[PDB]
């Protein structure tokens, strides 16, 4: 299931940068890169023991 | 022929003959010490080893011309007497080699310091006094030979292999092995930190980087510890780690390290208990001030 | 923890690497900025198996297994944990080939 | 001081010469066909070897006071090997913990540098309970449960 | 070593009332006792019943504990050799603990030392009256399993944090019968005190 969201993924993600071009053109690039307006990269994993 | 050269003081006695000349004697006998030096005997013979001790003042004082000459021939019988080792105990015995480091620090012929540079990598044997003295020389003496590098590129390259050299030798029984092999194996052992509380810090600063992330393995590893003993070597680091920083011992005890506390708190062995208990009360004492 | 691609398509690896804070997953401290195509990503594949191995970043990204270079790291399948990745399209479609988990996912 | 040297028939004990000659003697010295498989030329295996006597035998003017504790520890420590063995050829060698991996190389070190010997070998027991004790502080001292304290700090680290 | 069913061997079992069999397996083992718990059987037991009773009425309970846990122990051996531990959950650790130290403390004397020459029935008992309340205690610990932790979390826990009872509970066997029965019975009337003070503490934390 995850696999078939994936492509379509990327396919809606397409038209975020597509919005951006149109919107405020190039973006910050260098360090900044702009476009990202949520989803800070961090993370949490756990190893679970699941049927032994 | 070592006993009639040991008995007959004419060689003691040309070498004192000063009114012939400045090197008169001294150059002769420095070159007949020299060639004997190819026969092992003759080298390591007492009857060189007693000139050795009677020739110590003369190995600090380079300041003329000939004495620079002088002070090469003293560098030959240097080298002559790292060939033999009953002549290396001899030189140990011998004094002025603090002399000689700073005669050899304050050298204006490069070839001469190259020669007591060489001599003293040849003295690759402990004589933990000459250790000690070059490892006083090894911040000073080497640096400023380093900065004041001159002549053979050849004798820069070994002046630097010997800096290399002492510079590993440096604090060869306070070295970070003891720590590696007591909190970094795993298995708890004799430990540079719990010796010191200064060398506690100093490892702390190493072990906690991101919440002690070496401290807290360390403290994982104590935890589940079958035995007392390493348990209670690794609770006594942990003792000395919390009590060299009041938020350290905080976060101590957010850690395992109140986990390694509690096991074996009270248990039948005395010491692993005295640890934990003394890293627990650390711990307390850093989280109230 | 986080994740690391270090390099991509990098079209929505930019706009998914930070808005407020997190340093984009240590890219921009550490590692190497998600950008790619001005070197082999095969450096990328090294990277994961030191940077993203060294559980600071638990994932990485490659696109399209075209000129991702992503055969380097084809025996990255082991230990999924440190080395899971996924190609998107990213303006590159994804072709199936060797690489970090499109062989055993696809298999 | 008898030595009779027996031959299994078919290899085994419960014919009735074995049988009859364990009720009677006082001890039991195996030699192992899995060992001569291995070629050692003493193929002696100590883990059904066993002498009613050994205790007494054994004495401070004999040998060293730990010398019963070298014996039971070897004891412990060569059945817990053998047991651990199994345990990995069954679950696997990965499979194998810390302690697991332990016995297995205490199981290769001994049968490799302890039974082995040479055709004319002939040392005093002092030596061979010294390299014993090398063999035993290869394990840590927690896991030598069986030998007193006392033992080991007299010859643990020597 | 031979087979339990020779003649002579199946003839006495008939009559015979009590079989104290002893096991190789413990021999090669080098525990001295060598009497294995599951061969062994004692018919007399029902007959003991009054004088366990005016002795000690909880011996007979305990008694049975102490069966029970080393019996779930040889059962779960083969699975635990077949699968491995990792399966096992909280109570089969207490479980396994208690059963190591019934085999290292309790089943195990050396008889070659003082303190373990000869072993009078009040310190028989008050040993197994230890390490039976120790799993009792484990066991309601792990059963109350609340505030976000316990279960297996709580067994972790009172291994490194109650590990120091455990080694004295191993230690309780050293204690000499020589120094004579009150101040035995007052040694392990104290430890039995602490221990019950331990999980008490423990409930009191909530982990």
């Amino acid at each position: 299931t995850t696999k078939e969201s994936m492509g379509e993924v990327m396919k809606d993600s397409s038209f975020a940068l597509i919005e951006a071009k149109y919107v405020a053109g190039e973006n910050i690039k260098h360090i900044v890169l702009e476009n990202v307006q949520n989803a800070s990269i961090k993370v949490r994993s756990r190893q679970e023991n699941i049927a032994g | 022929i070592d006993d009639v050269l040991k008995l007959l003081v004419e060689w003691l006695c040309a070498q004192l003959k000063k009114p012939s000349h400045p090197s008169r004697g001294v150059p002769v006998a420095i070159n007949c010490l020299a060639a004997l030096l190819k026969e092992p005997m003759v080298r390591s013979s007492f009857v060189q080893a007693d000139g050795v001790k009677l020739l110590t003042p003369l190995i600090s004082p380079a300041s003329t011309q000939q004495s620079i000459q002088l002070l090469y021939e003293t560098c030959l019988c240097v080298w002559l007497l790292s060939y033999y080792e009953p002549a290396v105990e001899y030189l140990a015995t011998t004094r002025t080699l603090p002399r000689l480091i700073d005669v050899v620090k304050s050298s204006t012929k490069e070839k001469v310091v190259r020669v007591v540079v060489l001599i003293l990598r040849n003295l690759l044997p402990k004589g933990n006094f000459a250790a000690q003295m070059i490892d006083l020389g090894l911040p000073q003496v080497v640096q400023s030979l380093k900065a004041q590098a001159w002549s053979d590129e050849d004798l820069l390259e070994g002046l630097n292999q010997l800096e290399e050299g002492l510079k590993d030798n440096i604090k060869r029984l306070s070295s970070f092995d003891k720590y590696k092999q007591e909190v970094l194996l795993g298995h708890l052992d004799w430990s540079p930190m719990h010796k010191d509380p200064l060398f506690w810090r100093d490892n702390i600063t190493n072990f906690e980087e991101n919440d002690f992330q070496i401290l807290r393995v360390l403290l994982t590893i104590l935890d589940t510890s079958s035995d007392p003993r390493a348990l209670a070597v690794a609770c006594f680091d942990l003792s000395q780690f919390i009590q060299y920083h009041p938020a350290g011992r905080v976060i101590v005890t957010d850690l395992k390290a109140k986990e390694r506390v509690m096991k074996l708190m009270n248990h039948e062995n005395t010491e692993v208990t005295k640890s934990a208990l003394l890293c627990i009360q650390r711990l307390f004492l850093g989280a109230k001030y | 923890s986080a994740l690391i691609a270090m390099i991509a398509d990098e079209d929505t690896v930019t706009g998914f690497l930070l808005a407020g804070v997190g340093n984009v997953d240590l890219r921009r401290k550490t590692n190497y900025l998600i950008v790619d195509s001005k070197t082999t990503v095969k450096a990328i594949e090294d990277a994961f198996k030191e940077f993203t191995t060294k559980e600071d970043i638990a994932i990485v990204l490659i696109s399209q297994y075209v000129a991702n270079m992503i055969r380097f790291l084809v025996d990255s399948y082991n230990k999924p944990i440190p080395a899971i990745l996924e190609i998107p399209s990213k303006d590159h479609p994804y072709d199936p080939a060797h690489d970090s988990v499109l062989s055993r996912v696809k298999n | 001081t008898q030595i009779p040297i027996l031959t299994m028939p078919n290899d085994d004990i419960t014919h009735p010469t074995p049988d009859l000659t364990g009720y009677i003697t006082e001890g039991q010295i195996y030699i192992d066909r899995q060992l001569q498989n291995r070629q050692i030329y003493p193929p002696i295996n100590v883990l059904p070897s066993l002498s009613r006597l050994m205790k007494s035998a054994i004495g401070e003017g004999m040998t060293r006071r730990d010398h019963s504790d070298v014996s039971n520890q070897l004891y412990a420590n060569y059945a817990i090997g053998k047991d651990v063995q199994a345990m990995k050829a069954v679950v696997g060698e990965e499979a194998l913990s810390s302690e697991d991996l332990l016995y297995l190389e205490f199981l290769d070190k001994f049968e490799r540098k302890f039974v082995a010997q040479g055709a004319y070998d002939s040392r005093n027991i002092f030596q061979s309970l010294d390299l014993a004790w090398t063999l035993l502080r290869i394990f840590p001292r927690e896991l030598l449960h069986r030998i007193p304290g006392k033992t080991l700090d007299q010859y643990y680290s020597r | 070593g031979g087979d339990f069913s020779d003649p002579v061997t199946s003839a006495t079992l008939s009559i015979v009332q009590v079989f104290w069999g002893l096991d190789k397996k413990l021999a090669q083992r080098k525990h001295f006792p060598s009497v294995n718990w599951l061969i062994s059987y004692s018919k007399y037991s029902t007959a003991l019943e009054s004088f366990y009773e005016q002795f000690d009425p909880d011996f007979i309970n305990i008694r049975t504990k102490a069966r029970e846990v080393l019996q779930r122990e040889d059962d779960l051996n083969e699975i635990v050799q077949l699968v491995g531990k990792d399966a096992l959950a909280e109570g089969d650790k207490i479980t396994l603990e208690t059963a190591k130290l019934l085999r290292e403390d309790y089943l195990a004397q050396n008889a070659f030392t003082p303190y373990d020459k000869f072993c009078p029935f009040y310190k028989s008992v008050w040993m197994m009256r230890n390490i039976i309340h120790f799993y009792n205690l484990a066991n309601q610990a792990v059963e109350k399993g609340a505030g976000m932790d316990g279960q297996k979390i709580t067994y972790t826990l009172i291994k490194h944090r109650l590990g120091d009872l455990f080694y004295r509970l191993v230690s309780q066997k050293f204690e000499d019968p020589a120094e004579g029965e009150p101040a035995l019975v007052a040694k392990f009337k104290k430890l039995h005190e602490d221990l019950t003070a331990g999980f008490r503490a423990l409930e009191d934390e909530t982990r």
